[PDB]
């Protein structure tokens, strides 16, 4: 459905920086996090295309100041198996 | 001294009703090829309307002589007309084509999901249409002021977005858009396509 | 003498940019609870004001002392402060709720494809959003004034227009909208539904 | 409901000046046939004007929107033009050139000799040209308010005065003229009959 | 038609401040006397300002055209001067002392410690001098308009308060008068046995 | 430091209704003797203006404090009164009569037939009166900014003009006269030889 | 370049009036920290204002954004919130706190027992309280012209007078006070040791 | 609502000697503590912002000497979707 | 519960304008005075952290004009013992 | 209320002739005084800002001949909260 | 009472400037002169105190572009006594 972006620190401080950062530079919807193990948080936030591509790059600029960013990825289109696989906030 | 002379080879729907709105003279309408020059001194601008009004029949709506320059915008349907209009303002101020000065983008910034305390100042200081909360917002300087109808011309002429304050005149030329974020994007890289491909003198 | 009470739930994007641009008051945001009381004669309005603001935390926006009238504005996130607020009012003015007048109809016309002759004077004479040319136009007139921001909240929720301009206050109030000919038409329609779903003194 | 219909068939110089210095639209210029329609209530007046810009190709500068009424100009060059723009406005509020208001005259007066205290006060209230200390003065208000320009264009044509301040909209429209006695004695008289010579209701 | 003559043996220092800030005349000087005359219809009070200035040397300050009224203010060091030119006035239209209407009080509150949000829109809307969060308010409508210079005079003249806004000319004429509470009680008092020992027709 | 210093020894009537249209204070009329000083910097024009008050009988009307310069206009019927506040400002100031700059024309430029799309922009944007569309203009500047006063008043004191717009702050002073043709050039005239026949410092 | 960043602590009441009065965006009340941010260039504010409104709960009143000096004013009831928006403002600019400019007291003038005549022209002029006549007037220019509500703020803090006027934009910044003689003394000692207490850079 | 202080240390000994000194020197309040797996845990205090101003810079002084801290950052207003989301201690 | 905010001047007068600065600088709480004898007076504001930190800013930019200034301390919480055996104003 | 004047004299003294003489230099009311121990004694009057300003000018003068002035200052509008908790003789 | 204001010059062109300049100066009253002989004559206005502190240093500033200033003085409360027995324009 809606498009998908994400942003991992090594680090929960960074992460919420970043959950923060994207929430208010667009219209967004901080679904959750996902807690990997060996301090791999995973902020997700998943909204319209033109949104989320403005809100991870304004949260990938705002989490390296304060923490360790390990990857930061934009989906346009999340194809539907694999919202109802992993847990993107949009289970059907 | 030719500051800005900027032939805008048609007026796009709200740069029409800007222009429209917050014209000392005889208002445009949409389609018709517009004319601004800006020189330097501020009171020469009389004769030089005097001379476009007296060769051409083009019609003015812009025509302010500020603090230390002076605005001139001639416009009309037929596009030979306003570029014979040019050719006389040209003539009368003993200038060229590549006499005016080369547009210079000072500052183009973004400032996307516009929290409305932000917009309620934005807006009320604005002619055009309004912001509303959480749109994009893309603001612009360009030197000398009269090119900021250009990029305000051609950054409609691309993208889909709202005009919301164009200043034309001064030692700075204001420019404020809004809209969505694409939009915006697209918006913004046609109006620094425009400012930037423009020939004069340094 | 009562003669306007309006409670809006949430206040539209647009209908809030606007309130935000021409009040002379604390500036609304969207998304919150509104409300709207219009009395004679026009300075009684400040004793309405003070036992608002006496009563709950509300904040207001519009206060216009008119010539023959006054309109108060007040607002808060919380429909249940907002409403507290409009009990105190009308326990202030020892009226009900039905003591306001049941507001009139008195001009709606659906001006479609408006020409640029016409909307360069009508958004050179307006504060809000921006006529094009070529789209259509809704007017709106109401007795008496408070209810044109009813039609405002209502035909923006119901549609997707541009809120040219609206009066809330004097002998009559004005609405003007734009935009597309089916979304005029819906917001036309959710206008004269939600003026004449008003009950009141007739 | 029409209160102001009629039909000016040369717009005097000082007049178009004013007109254009004061007015919100597409300005006149000296020359030009104009038109001024008044109706009740003040919104529907965008309906005439739309349908008079789709019937004809007039331009329009004054369209104001007032406090109970609204007040439309149109113009063009060519009095066919105006009148068939006329035409299409008294088809379009389904009444005729009788269903106008036949404006009454609230106050005329000439003031001689006007003092220099009396002047400042009336052109720091002005928008038009400046009466001069000594001059005389033409005052005039016309219910409904459309018909003060037809009052300034007739006297203007049959005088040398000056047009201080003419306010064609509103509750009533006022007059301001200046000029030597003799000239404002024939303005007065020129202004007062075109004024009495409109019919309507 | 005679609506309003009031004579002012003194203009108290705030009154004739406020006077000569927002006139559009020769400004007053505080302990001038004043005469104001308030006629229908809204033009013959040209005719009625040039007989007082020939034939007296009274200097006039507020000559005001309103929308159906019109307003006259005249004022000299000497109160002989403005007592002929006012005996001139009613000369002019045949009337006499009494012809004048008997103001109407139609409302009269004292609104006690108005909060910040009331006075920001308050004295956002007034030019005189600025009411305090904390303050009192009083209010004040006479109809007809000129008899509010009147209340400010007597107002002031027998209490310590701040001339917020009064407003001579429209429909209803307007007063706003902060201050302490006992002085704006004081001040309420006196205004309101200023405007009931004037005669006149009903 | 002392930029502008002239007396007009006899305001003539255009410039005077100009000056009481235009001025924030006490309104000349015709016959006065004015004045006119302009220093550099600008807020202490308030001393000098209360030491020429404290001195004198004169009244004034332009005192306005500018973003970089302070103009004083007192006027008087009694021009020994007004060379005595003249005198009072210039021992204030601790300068003397030639302490003055000497004017400069710089752009003395007569337009003629001015076509009426041209004369709505020159009146939209003046005060006096209004051009008509075929009567020339006369547009002058001259530095400093105050003595465009004494050339307004020595051009209506020679020709017959109609003063349209005169400008006595800025960084220049503007002048635009309007009128027939031999007319303008009587007043260009006189203009021209009573501004560069003053003296002053260079 | 930051040029003026001041930490108002405490919005005295006449100070809050008159920013609610002369305010652009959403108005305050007192109480209330404020925080008055002026930098160089005057285009980069709206960055600035976003990253505050961004970080903190601040409510924004003045943001001007006129020729290269670009105001801004932010407050809210808590003075850690004011100062994390300050921060915030800071670190977005990437300077410090000693990168603003150390204030100048230009010209300091009190005006013993101003004439009436002087005073229509004072208050006529100006947005705040009345001067009467008779009553003491502190002006003052400082440099950067944001450390005059600093100024006003402290001279309010200390003495009892009226603020008639501050300007805390343009190139130059005013401040009109007035009340008695040895409240304007020691209005002006207060706000002549509170501007030159100020750490900077000049 | 309230602001948001965090301190994140690789260590259970460095988080709690970094979460007593918050306490103490400021009037916050220690919702909870957040285990992110392979060592790290991030210790969350949450009151006004003129408090988690400094007491997370009196968390750090005193948890710089006794471990190693990852990250500290303090956010003057999170957004009210970060609150819903994730667990800082003030859900809805 | 409410930091803790004090100025000690050697004289009455230079402890009242430093009482006169801080509460007018911050809405702030002055509780009284403590005269700890030999010339010592001690102002006593008592408000939240944000407030008694400008507060005493304040009081203690005014008392050093006129006063030889002892010592200005703030605490930003004072523990339960102290406030209920010391005489600050807040004593259960 | 009223403005607020002050003289600290190092002596009763000093105190009561600096009090005499601001009693008859302008129109004050010497409204009490108060002693801080270890010889220092405070002068309190309270008028309007044109007379104490006035009267401690001169009240220092007939101070500084026999006794030793340690701090004059004038007050010309103590706040609300200083006249409530400390003495200077408007305490509601 | 009133506080009295005198000045005095070594002539009578300096007593009537200084005695015009200190009622355009201030809301004096001059109650009259006193000619003592020998050239000096003496100005006396006489209203409150802080408008008779701007007057006379608004007469003497203007006395001596023109004549010889003999002495200048300002008494704030001058006793009863004072004005019973001498000229002063305020004599029971």
């Amino acid at each position: 459905a809606d498009a998908l972006g994400m942003i991992e620190v090594r680090g929960f401080v960074g992460m919420v920086e970043a959950a923060d950062a994207m929430v208010k530079a667009a219209k967004v919807e901080l679904i959750g996090y996902e807690k990997t193990g060996g301090g791999y948080v995973t902020a997700v936030v998943r909204g319209d295309v033109a949104a989320v591509k403005a809100a991870t790059e304004a949260g990938q600029r705002a989490a390296e100041r304060v923490g360790e960013v390990v990857a930061v990825h934009v989906i346009p289109r999340p194809h539907v198996n694999v919202d109802a696989a992993l847990p993107l906030g949009r289970t059907p | 001294t030719l500051r800005t002379y900027i032939f805008l080879d048609a007026l796009q729907p709200q740069l029409a009703t800007f222009i429209g709105k917050t014209a000392r003279g005889f208002l445009p309408v949409p389609g018709q090829a517009s004319l601004w020059v800006e020189i330097a001194p501020g009171i020469a601008i009389n004769r030089v309307t005097d001379a476009a009004l007296k060769a051409t029949k083009v019609q003015p709506a812009v025509q302010v002589v500020e603090r230390a320059y002076g605005l001139l915008e001639v416009h009309h349907f037929d596009q030979g007309e306003v570029l014979a209009a040019g050719s006389t303002i040209l003539d009368k101020l003993e200038v060229r084509e590549e006499g005016r000065l080369k547009p210079q983008v000072m500052t183009h910034q973004i400032i996307r999901a516009v929290e409305a305390y932000q917009t309620q100042i934005i807006n009320r200081n604005s002619q055009g249409m309004m912001i509303l909360p959480g749109e994009s917002l893309f603001i612009l300087e360009t030197q000398p002021a009269g090119y900021a109808v250009l990029a305000a011309n051609e950054a409609e002429k691309a993208a889909n977005v709202h005009l919301v304050n164009v200043t034309p005149y001064g030692a700075f030329g204001r420019l404020y858009l809004a809209g969505s974020e694409a939009e915006i994007d697209a918006a913004a890289e046609a109006a620094e396509a425009a400012i930037r491909s423009v020939s004069g003198v340094a």
